[PDB]
């Protein structure tokens, strides 16, 4: 019952504090990534040899 | 003479392979030596419009 909390602590009281709680956190994440047995591979098309028709 | 008469050592030629040098390769005539029908299909399609499909 949020109305109960209002009559007990004051609307503006919590109104302000909730923003202090919920505001966005802007940050830059540094660091890296690692993973176990994943797949890997490669594909290649080699140079043409001038000989057919 | 010597220790053990005969019982000679031997040099054996096993498998072998070819570095098929891409600079040359003549494919000759191709044929079959027999027949046996597996399965066929016959049909057709038509274009009842004024545009290529």
């Amino acid at each position: 019952d949020w109305n109960w909390t209002i009559q007990q602590n004051g609307l503006s009281t919590m109104q302000n504090n909730l923003a202090r709680v919920l505001r966005p956190v802007r940050a830059g994440i540094t660091g890296d990534f690692s993973a176990e047995s994943q797949f890997a591979g490669n594909i290649e098309i080699g140079a043409p040899v001038p000989l057919a028709a | 003479d010597g220790y053990r008469c005969g019982d000679k050592t031997a040099i054996k030629v096993s498998n072998f392979a070819y570095n098929l040098d891409p600079d040359s390769f003549k494919h000759g005539d191709v044929t079959q030596s027999d027949r046996q029908l597996v399965k066929t299909v016959v049909g057709w399609a038509v274009n009842d419009s004024d545009t290529p499909q």
